[PDB]
């Protein structure tokens, strides 16, 4: 159960960073990379995560399959997005709002995607 | 439309009561596109390209700041009420205190819409052209000249004097000629005003400002 698991990894986890009066958590699919019950990519039955692609073009959107909760090999299905930045956010927004798949990270998911696209274009001097 | 119909005797207080206005206004009888479609220009396309304005942003910043509450006041500077000191009247003689023309004596012209005083000294007297000045940095003398029936050109607004090497444009020179041409004859009307306007104000070993009469 998500709440029961949260009370265990609340303060004792290998992904927990406590430093400079700030706390961060580094599990793979965690938007905002913060220690919170909402933004934890491990203890929920369904999670949403966006990562940069294998190469520096586009983002990879991964969401958690409903059935294989105890089979991490097939628990996550990943899709890659390599359209325009506006197309990416529109595409991602539909995965969450239209599917009703955790409609609380919708705003968070777009923010992380926009940050990732900024890192893929060249930086001027 | 009609006038306010409620003469004001104190700010925020009308003369006539709530029931009095009911009769005066005669209420006893007076009771009761985001998207546009345009063709594409190609066959096997459909000509049904619906385009919407104000499209979604292509980027969202990582954090945003919340909006501030409402204030029901704090109007912008353009609509502030311009307050003029009572001792300032058209034709009075002023003294500049802070600018390049410290101590110069000038005659006060019309006050502008921004609240700045459009003032000039006769350029033939103290080399002071048509300039704006702030009433808070000006001492008002009790010497007055009658600048009634004197035509100040309509195009001397604040935008006219707003800053853009500086060159005196012909429009500034022509406008200066027009104004002082009808101001100087009134200067000559009363004696010794030229020397008064030519000289500069200064404090000496004697007099103190709080004892002087202006």
């Amino acid at each position: 159960s998500a709440h029961l698991q949260w009370m265990v990894v609340r303060n004792c986890s290998s992904f927990l960073i406590k430093r400079n009066k700030q706390t961060y958590s580094t599990e793979p699919n965690n938007l905002k990379a913060r220690n919170s019950f909402r933004y934890n990519g491990l203890i929920h039955r369904k999670t949403v995560g966006v990562e940069p692609a294998a190469d520096g073009k586009g983002v990879v959107v991964v969401i958690k399959r409903r059935s294989g909760q105890r089979k991490p090999a097939t628990s996550y299905v990943r899709t890659t997005i390599n359209k325009n930045a506006r197309a990416t956010l529109s595409s991602i927004r539909h995965m969450i709002r239209k599917n009703k798949y955790r409609p609380d990270l919708r705003m968070a998911a777009i923010r992380r995607a926009s940050a990732i696209l900024r890192s893929q274009k060249p930086v001027m001097v | 439309p009609h006038c306010s119909r409620n003469p004001v005797l104190v700010r925020g207080i009308g003369r006539y009561s709530r029931s009095a206005m009911y009769s005066r206004k005669a209420m006893y009888k007076r009771k009761y596109l985001a998207t546009v479609t345009k063709p594409v220009g190609g066959d096997k396309n459909g000509g049904t390209r619906v385009v919407k304005l104000r499209k979604m942003p292509r980027y969202y910043p990582t954090e945003d700041v919340p909006r501030k509450l409402l204030s029901h006041g704090k109007k912008p500077f353009s609509q502030h009420v311009r307050k003029l000191r009572a001792s300032i009247t058209p034709g009075t003689i002023l003294i500049i205190l802070t600018g390049r023309h410290r101590g110069k004596r000038v005659v006060f012209l019309k006050q502008l819409a921004s609240g700045l005083l459009l003032v000039t000294g006769p350029l033939v007297l103290n080399r002071v052209p048509l300039r704006r000045t702030h009433q808070k940095f000006v001492i008002a003398t009790s010497t007055k000249i009658d600048i009634s029936n004197v035509k100040i050109p309509k195009h001397l607004t604040d935008a006219y004097f707003k800053k853009k090497k500086y060159e005196i444009t012909e429009q500034r020179k022509i406008d200066q000629k027009a104004v002082d041409s009808q101001i100087l004859p009134k200067i000559k009307a009363i004696p010794q005003l030229q020397g008064y306007l030519r000289s500069v104000f200064a404090l000496t070993n004697g007099i103190y400002p709080h004892k002087l009469v202006f």
